């Protein structure tokens, strides 16, 4: 039941997520390994995902949420990036999508600089970076990140390298 | 998945040695995210 619908570049909407994309580009401590070296995208395309059903399996958990924590859903809007958008953006997140080795344990991660979800979008580490050419830092390939909606609540604090 | 702390609905990795890096965030359950938007891009060469 997912739909995607294209956003013009004319539109305020693709213009203010654009803005977030490439506005939380930062160098990383890997030089480039896992994601490229760039400060800058070529957005080829921003589309608005439509499922009913998954949307309202999100507001029915922001509600629970939020009456946990004095009507607070504590919601962000942060990026993501997995070999598996495609699944993600037709079932939804779920277990299958966390990070099991993740440095605060086997859960779903997010990020609000886009290139460090940039470093995912092949895999763990970048993997062996895009399929065609065998290479994390393609400027050739196509990429996709999500910008996902996300239900923090009340959030465990941890410091950390 | 793991579980998250008891009494939290998710953890918050505040950076704590890179001045530059942004918070990075964990959900434990599939349905505290919405994939609202898929971003088609390239990353540039520098100049
Ligand atoms: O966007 C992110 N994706 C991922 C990410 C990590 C692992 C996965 N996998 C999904 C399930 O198969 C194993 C690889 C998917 C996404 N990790 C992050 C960590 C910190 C900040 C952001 C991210
Ligand atoms: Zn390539």
């Amino acid at each position: 039941g997912t739909i995607l619908i294209d956003l013009s570049p004319d539109d305020k909407e693709f213009q203010s997520v654009e803005e977030e994309m490439q506005s939380t580009v930062r160098e990383h401590r890997d030089g480039g390994h896992a994601g490229g070296i760039f400060n800058r995208y070529n957005i080829l395309k921003i589309q608005k995902v439509c499922n009913k059903k998954l949307w309202e399996r999100y507001t029915h958990r922001r509600k629970e949420v939020s009456e946990e924590n004095h009507n607070h859903a504590n919601e962000r809007m942060l990026f993501h990036g997995s070999p598996f958008v495609n699944a993600i953006i037709h079932k939804g997140f779920d277990e299958r999508h966390a990070y099991i080795g993740g440095m605060f344990g086997a859960g779903i991660y997010f990020a609000e600089n886009s290139s460090k979800s940039n470093q995912y979008v092949y895999g763990i580490g970048g993997g062996t970076g895009c399929p065609v050419h065998k290479d994390r830092s393609c400027y050739i390939c196509h990429r996709q990140l999500l910008f996902c909606r996300v239900t923090l609540g009340k959030s465990f604090l941890q410091f950390s390298a | 998945m793991a579980h998250s702390p008891p009494g939290h609905h998710s953890v918050t990795g505040r950076p704590s040695v890179n001045g530059l890096a942004l918070a990075e965030y964990v959900i434990y359950r599939g349905e505290q995210a919405y994939p609202e938007y898929l971003i088609t891009y390239q990353i540039m060469r520098p100049e």
